[PDB]
DNA sequence: TTTCGGGGGGGCCGGGGGG
DNA sequence: CCCCCCGGCCCCCCCGGC
DNA sequence: TTAGGGGGGGGGA
DNA sequence: CCCCCCCCCCTTT
């Protein structure tokens, strides 16, 4: 811990204020309005990984309390003990006692509350209800089915969406300004495509790309750099493989698949996912074709998840695609 | 705060009295009258009966307008009493139709007052009448020695047998690990009469009792230097400790022959 | 800002038995009991946010009055309620002496009693039986089955039904008049629709909508309250064309950030409750959904697996 | 002193029985208990070895069991008071662990009552130890259930135990130590007078024709019936047919079914029809499974071949439906293995419910052709575990000499060992003893290993009849010779 | 039956304090 | 110097879905 | 619609 | 009085 420059980019660029959280404008505006007029309710931030839930709640705590928010809030996460005993003693004591430093209300942040036991969640009900005059609760989750209905009944729900293109673009621009980096438009589009709405993936991939450049001060991050660092197929490779599968005979398709994979050592699963993405846009005359494609490719992906013979799996992909598309004629 | 006002000049006396029988009976009814306080309690096993008498002379400014009954749990009372001090004076205050009793610890040297309230219990235990009975054996012995023998014998068996014959007292305990015996004879010393073991045996006696009950009984040894044991042929054994103006008695039913 | 506005679920929490809506017959029975006393041991059961704790507290207050502070012992899941507690604290409270009017008793309120251990429940039996002349017990729970049968035998059963849209609307209108909230009929309809009979949820959503947008109309309500995903899942499963179901899955669930595990669990529940489909077809659907659920739990949680599940469901339905 | 007005008391207390004759139903059980406690003294005089006409003279403890609210505690206290005994009562509110049991009631088993002595019947000085709610104690050893069972064998004073479920595993130690007295649900006729008297005293109208319904609502729980009357009369002063249905539905006692009842209900074809499935929904069937999720799948797998189906699809034979059900049961077994793995995927329990129970039952639902049988898988599993333990012991005795695993020992070596260990006795009589012992010494085998080996064979090579047919003299000589020599040890502990 | 993990309840052990 | 109170491990039994 | 078989108890030719 | 009706309860780790 010698300097912030020694941190991974996923942590070096953690938002410190609500103005640095992108892609969640509705939620940020609503919560800021709540805080401004002193109408903060019990909150439930629900969303997928790397969308800004923990960042948003920490920034909200800083806004409410300032720089010394750490001693003014009670933060518990999945790495801490949160059994029913903790609810009965520590949370209850914090919720029923005044602040040491100021006279303001009290904030309890139950990060990753979907990992809490059912007994603790049930015990939380009357703690939340009884001390609502002076205490507020925030619950963060990725899986809503692990939350008891009683807890959900007491909370106001905010859903964090997968990050849109514009927010990722703006954060990438800020990171490029800070790091003195150059990025090509095609490389940026590929980075957004592989992000899948998760900012952590964007930051990690960008850090790897910078590490890849021979002279990062002068070399620009091209799509080739991204595909090399991530070891992912190019769109042209996927197009060629799909065209060979759908047009050529078995020998040619097998040869083309093996050659494309061997050129850069691509993984079969990445090719399967890319081809599935491409095929979703294809207009099919028969529903049976789509049914066969989906079922067979899902089976192949499940088989790959456990290992198995790579060559047989590739041949299975080829055969499944051909057999499914033979249903488009009659 | 005037119906009943009973002042002990020392709070240690009442605390010791309670500790004498707090390990055997939980809920106790204290009947306070112009003549003093009387209590009677039956243990959970219904084989050990505790009787307590506290005379007015034991108090300092005892006063009772009309007879009152106070049902108390001894655990709560002991917890309250441990907050006092031996030098402090302890006054019990009760009113008409009382739902609670006030315990007042006062310090004369200082100006510190400690007032406590204890919620009374609704106890519906019947009061049994103990009529004077002529026992065939009566032995007075030092409380410390009796406690020592009882504790030593309880280490071997769950029951202890007491046999009394002409100038001879025998305590036996036979269990699984082994057996133990202790024999004493009456003795008197003018220089140290307080250790004089005295025996009056109208007829020979032989009885058996549970070890746990005797262990509970011997906890009253802290109240009197001596202990008096009265035994009959087929009647409960009476273990009595004398107080300044009262008594603590344990009637223990023996084990069936 | 370091100040908090008291939630309306607490500010307008009913204080008397006449302010509670729904379950009219049971509320009148409670009112009569409070009138004439002689409260028996009771178990109140029902779904969340319908006024069980409110009912019990109002009954206790109206029965005891000034003696409430001394004649009521409240224990819930946030307090220690082990066998030791039952054997010592509750027993001491039951044995305690308290002068009460000629037709009143002490009350023990065991809220969320379904979480109590079987040992404590067993210990409560003879305590209830022996001290019934001075103490009475009120249990509140969501699942009465968790209460052991011996305890159910000694109590009066009160099963609370769900609140109808009319009672919810009445209470919301009362609160709106008290708060001078500006609204539109569509807004209240949306609030009731999203509440699903939960008065607490309805009031919380109303307050949040007012705080965040001021005007309670359809748009603001749906911005604050999201359309329940079970309905979206039902629409996905009931679609006739595989393309339509896939479109719903991709656009209304996957792109909104709903996790695959949540989607599959909700699909299982909705399929179980799909009374409009033949039971055998539902069983086949459940088999396929369970296959997908096992795959997801194994770690393969992807859009492709869910799409394959939908394809298999459509193949079954054809 | 302040007394409690009768108007303040619960109806159950206000109308509690005062003597044994007011107890409604179970007259035979009450008489049996009363006679047992009346002749307990004579049974003691005979050292509890002479059994009378009723056969209760050999029991020092009585065990009353039945469903809730039928008069067990009332009857016990009434019999104890009628005969003049002093009652020492314990219940679930008290600590009855082994330590407390030995330090508490243990000393009262052969002790006189101080109360019984200061209140003076010849039995007044003797105790009657009533242990109520025996099923309310948890634990295997520290709970003290076995300690109470031990007490029941040596108590010097009458002891009455009361529980609700007599067939629970925890009750096993009380197998044949106490006189078992069963209290059954009292019928409507045995109580109708009681409810009519309560109605006329309480000034509310009750129609007799609905009493049978009311009991059906309470499942024979008289206490619950009285509570229902007290609660309903607060607002509805007349109980008739115009309101019986709603009251019954609101107050219905929903008790979890037992495995036999679960199997009977799940395999009934009616619930799988359109109307039946609309009345008994799939959710209800899953809940029925969850009544006992450990035993329901075993019950279904045990009884799914013993039905006459009424849900057969056209052109479908009973065998084909059975095959489909068996396939689904196999899938359910796979899911069960997943649930109990290191990942602890208990969230899969509902799916299991469908695969193990609901689906195969829907495939073979109908009418039970014969009696419903308890699952035989548990006993077979225990027997297999025992045989595998014996096989492992034999294998590690013979490990030094053989070259194989235990499975190979069972499948290959054992027949030849049979030929070289058992056959000689059947051919040469005693003259073969030495040879057999020699073979045993060559493989470090003992007599117990010999018997265990003989216990493994199946089919035509069963040995029980052959072994029993051997002359007793040959076996006696074999044992004598084996005990008259020194033998080696394969494993030195 | 039973492959983690949480929760509860009861039994000893031992530090500290008091006498 | 010895006995008693009361905090802390340690062991053992029991769910685990809605 | 009642799985088979045993126990209990009110009614009665 | 034995027989019947009628119901309940046990099969079960
Ligand atoms: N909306 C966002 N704006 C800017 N950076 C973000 C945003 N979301 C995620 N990040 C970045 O990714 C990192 C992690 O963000 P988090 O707030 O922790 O996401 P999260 O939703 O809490 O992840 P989970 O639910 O614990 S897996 C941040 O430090 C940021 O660097
Ligand atoms: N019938 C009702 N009438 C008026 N307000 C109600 C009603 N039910 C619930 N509420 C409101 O919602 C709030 C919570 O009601 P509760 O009584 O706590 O519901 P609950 O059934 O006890 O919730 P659970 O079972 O503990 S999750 C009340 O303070 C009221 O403001
Ligand atoms: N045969 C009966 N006749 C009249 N009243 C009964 C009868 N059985 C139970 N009751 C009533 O229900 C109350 C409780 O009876 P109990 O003797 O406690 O039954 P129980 O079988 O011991 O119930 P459990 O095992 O403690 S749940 C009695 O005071 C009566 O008011
Ligand atoms: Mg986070
Ligand atoms: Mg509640
Ligand atoms: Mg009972």
């Amino acid at each position: 811990k010698r300097s912030k420059e020694n941190l991974p980019w996923v942590e070096k660029y953690r938002p410190e204020t609500l103005d640095e959280v992108y892609g969640q404008n509705e939620v940020i505006t609503t919560v800021r309005k709540f805080v401004d007029e002193g109408k903060l309710p019990h909150l439930l931030f629900y969303g997928p990984p790397g969308t800004g839930k923990t960042s948003t709640i920490v920034a909200l705590a800083r806004e409410i309390y300032g720089k010394n928010y750490s001693n003014m809030v009670l933060e518990l996460n999945a790495s801490d003990d949160r059994g029913i005993d903790v609810v009965r003693n520590q949370i209850k004591d914090f919720a029923s006692t005044r602040q040491i430093f100021s006279k303001g209300f009290k904030l309890i942040i139950l990060d990753e509350a979907d990992a809490m036991t059912n007994a603790a969640q049930n015990a939380l009900r009357r703690v939340i209800e009884r001390y609502t005059k002076n205490t507020r609760f925030c619950v963060l989750a990725n899986y809503a089915h692990k939350l008891t209905p009683a807890l959900l009944s007491r909370c106001t729900r905010f859903r964090f969406q997968p990050l849109p293109q514009e927010a990722i673009e703006r954060r990438i621009a800020n990171v490029l300004v800070h790091e003195k980096l150059k990025l090509s438009p095609n490389a940026e589009k590929a980075l957004i495509e592989l992000s899948n709405g998760d900012m952590r993936r964007v930051l990690n991939v960008l850090q790897s790309c910078k590490a890849t450049l021979d002279n990062p001060d002068e070399d620009e991050i091209s799509d080739d750099v991204i595909y090399e660092c991530c070891g992912a197929p190019r769109p042209s490779d996927l197009k060629a493989v799909l065209k060979s599968i759908l047009e050529d005979d078995w020998g040619t398709a097998h040869y083309t698949l093996n050659k494309v994979r061997s050129a850069k050592g691509l993984a079969l699963i990445d090719l399967i996912e890319g081809i599935v993405k491409i095929l979703e846009d294809y207009e099919l005359q028969n529903e049976e074709t789509r049914v066969h494609l989906l079922t067979k490719l899902a089976d192949i992906e499940y088989s790959i998840s456990k290992g198995g013979n790579d060559q047989i799996q590739g041949s299975a992909v080829i055969g499944a695609i051909k057999a499914s598309f033979e249903n488009e004629t009659v | 705060a005037s119906m009943l006002e009973a002042k002990f000049e020392e709070a240690s006396l009442f605390k010791r009295i309670i500790d004498g029988f707090k390990d055997c009976v939980q809920l106790v009814n204290f009947q306070c009258k112009e003549d003093g306080i009387i209590a009677q309690a039956v243990d959970d096993s219904r084989v050990l009966l505790v009787s307590l008498e506290i005379g007015v002379e034991a108090f300092q400014e005892y006063r009772c307008d009309h007879p009152v009954t106070l049902g108390m749990d001894l655990t709560s009372l002991s917890k309250i009493l441990r907050c006092g001090n031996n030098t402090d004076t302890l006054t019990l205050i009760a009113d008409n139709t009382p739902d609670s009793i006030i315990l007042l610890f006062e310090d004369t040297k200082k100006d510190r007052i400690a007032e406590y309230s204890l919620k009374l219990m609704d106890i519906d235990a019947d009061f049994l009448k103990i009529e004077e009975l002529q026992y065939d054996s009566t032995l007075s012995l030092p409380s410390s020695e009796f406690s020592k023998i009882v504790r030593d014998l309880s280490q071997l068996s769950d029951s202890i047998n007491i046999m009394i014959t002409k100038e001879t007292i025998k305590f036996v305990a036979d269990g699984d690990i082994g057996s133990g015996s202790v024999i004493i004879k009456p003795f008197v010393d003018m220089e140290h009469p307080e250790t004089s073991i005295k025996l009056e045996m109208d007829q020979p006696v032989d009885l058996t009792f549970g070890a746990k009950y005797l262990l509970d009984i011997i906890k009253g040894s802290s109240l009197s230097d001596r202990v008096g044991i009265r035994l009959s042929s087929e009647a409960p054994a009476l273990f009595q400790f004398d107080l300044k103006s009262g008594f603590l008695q344990f009637f223990l039913a023996p084990k069936f022959n | 800002t370091l100040s908090l506005q008291l939630p309306w679920v607490e500010k307008y929490r009913p204080q008397v038995l006449s302010d509670i809506v729904g379950n009219k017959e049971t509320i009148d029975r409670l009112q009569q009991i409070a009138k004439d006393g002689n409260m028996p041991h009771m178990i109140i059961s029902g779904m969340p946010g319908i006024g069980k704790t409110t009912s019990v507290h109002c009954l206790a207050h109206e029965l005891l009055g000034r003696s409430y502070a001394d004649g009521v012992l409240e224990l819930n899941a946030s307090d220690d309620r082990g066998i030791d507690v039952v054997r010592n604290q509750i027993k001491h409270f039951a044995q305690k002496k308290l002068h009460l009017p000629p037709g009143k008793h002490k009350i023990v309120i065991l809220d969320e009693a379904d979480s109590m251990t079987a040992g404590a429940q067993q210990a409560l039996r003879r305590t209830m039986e022996l001290y019934s002349n001075s103490t009475r017990f009120a249990f509140a729970c969501n699942q009465s089955n968790k209460i052991i049968e011996p305890l159910q035998s000694r109590c009066a059963i009160l099963r609370y039904s769900k609140l109808s849209d009319e009672d919810v609307l009445k209470r919301l209108l009362q609160i709106i008049k008290l708060e001078d909230v500006k609204y539109t009929n569509d807004g209240l309809e949306a609030i009731i629709f999203t509440a699903e009979g939960d008065m607490r949820q309805a009031i919380n959503n109303l307050q949040s909508t007012v705080a965040g947008h001021g005007l309670v109309n359809a748009d603001n309500v749906f911005k604050i309250v999201d359309s329940p995903h079970p309905l979206i899942v039902k629409k996905m499963l009931l679609a006739s064309n595989l393309e339509d179901s896939i479109q719903i899955l991709r656009t209304d669930l996957w792109k909104k950030g709903y996790s695959s595990i949540d989607i599959v669990t909700t699909s299982f529940r909705v399929t179980k409750n799909l009374a409009q489909v033949k039971e055998s077809v539902r069983l086949e659907m459940i088999k396929e959904i369970g296959l997908t659920h096992m795959r997801i739990l194994e770690g393969v949680g992807t859009y492709l697996q869910l799409a394959s599940m939908l394809a298999k469901i459509h193949k079954l339905n054809n | 002193d302040n007394v409690v007005r009768e108007e303040d008391k619960l109806w159950t207390v206000k109308y509690a029985p005062t003597n044994l004759q007011q107890v409604c139903g179970n007259k035979g059980s009450v008489m049996k208990l009363k006679n047992w406690l009346a002749n307990w003294e004579n049974s003691k005089k005979n050292s509890f070895k002479h059994a009378g006409k009723d056969g209760s003279g050999v029991f020092r403890a009585a065990m009353l069991y039945g469903p809730p609210g039928i008069g067990k505690t009332t009857a016990a206290h009434l019999v104890a008071q009628e005969l003049g005994y002093d009652i020492l009562e314990q219940n679930a509110s008290d600590v009855r662990s082994k330590t407390l049991l030995n330090a508490g009631v243990k000393n009262a088993l052969d002790n006189m009552s101080v109360v019984g002595y200061f209140k003076h019947n010849l039995n007044g000085k003797h105790f009657v130890i009533i242990m109520d709610e025996v099923d309310g104690m948890s634990g295997g050893d520290r709970g003290g259930v076995g300690q109470l069972a031990q007490f029941c064998r040596k108590t010097s004073t009458p002891l009455i135990l009361i529980c609700n479920e007599r067939n629970l595993p925890k009750m096993r130690p009380f197998d044949r130590v106490c006189l078992d007295i069963q209290f059954r649900r009292p019928d409507a006729n045995s109580i109708k007078s009681r409810l009519m008297t309560i109605a006329i005293r309480e000034k509310f109208k009750l129609d007799p024709n609905v009493i049978d319904r009311l009991i059906q609502t309470t499942r024979g729980d008289i206490r619950q019936v009285i509570n229902l009357l007290s609660t309903i009369s607060t607002t509805t002063k007349t109980i008739n047919h115009e309101n019986i249905n709603e009251i019954s539905k609101a107050w219905e006692k929903n008790i979890a079914l037992k495995p036999f009842d679960i199997a009977h209900k799940m395999l009934d074809g009616q619930i799988y029809s359109d109307i039946g499935s609309r009345n008994f929904t799939l959710n209800d069937k899953i809940a029925l499974y969850f009544d006992d999720f450990d035993f329901t799948p075993l019950m279904i797998q045990e009884n799914y071949l013993s039905t006459r189906p009424s849900v057969l699809k056209p052109g479908q034979s009973h065998l084909e439906a059975v095959a489909e059900a068996a396939n689904c049961i196999s899938l359910g077994d796979i899911v069960e293995k997943k649930i109990r793995s290191s990942e602890q995927l208990w969230s899969l329990l509902p799916l299991h419910a469908v695969l193990s129970s609901v689906y195969p039952a829907s495939k073979v639902a109908g009418h039970m052709a014969g009696r419903i049988n308890f699952t035989a898988w548990l006993g077979q599993n225990s027997k297999s575990a025992k045989y595998y333990r014996l096989l492992q012991e034999i294998h590690y005795h013979t490990r030094l000499g053989t070259s194989t695993d235990k499975i190979g020992l069972r499948l290959d070596y054992l027949p030849t060992f049979r030929k070289r260990l058992l056959d000689p006795f059947l051919k040469q009589g005693a003259d073969a003893i030495s040879s057999v012992i020699e073979v045993m010494d060559d493989y470090y085998l003992t007599k117990e290993d010999w018997d265990s080996i003989m216990e493994f064979f199946v089919g035509p090579d069963v040995t029980t009849a052959i072994i029993k047919k051997i002359p007793a003299t040959v076996k006696s000589g074999f044992t004598r010779k084996y005990n008259s020599m020194t033998h080696p040890v394969a494993i030195y502990r």
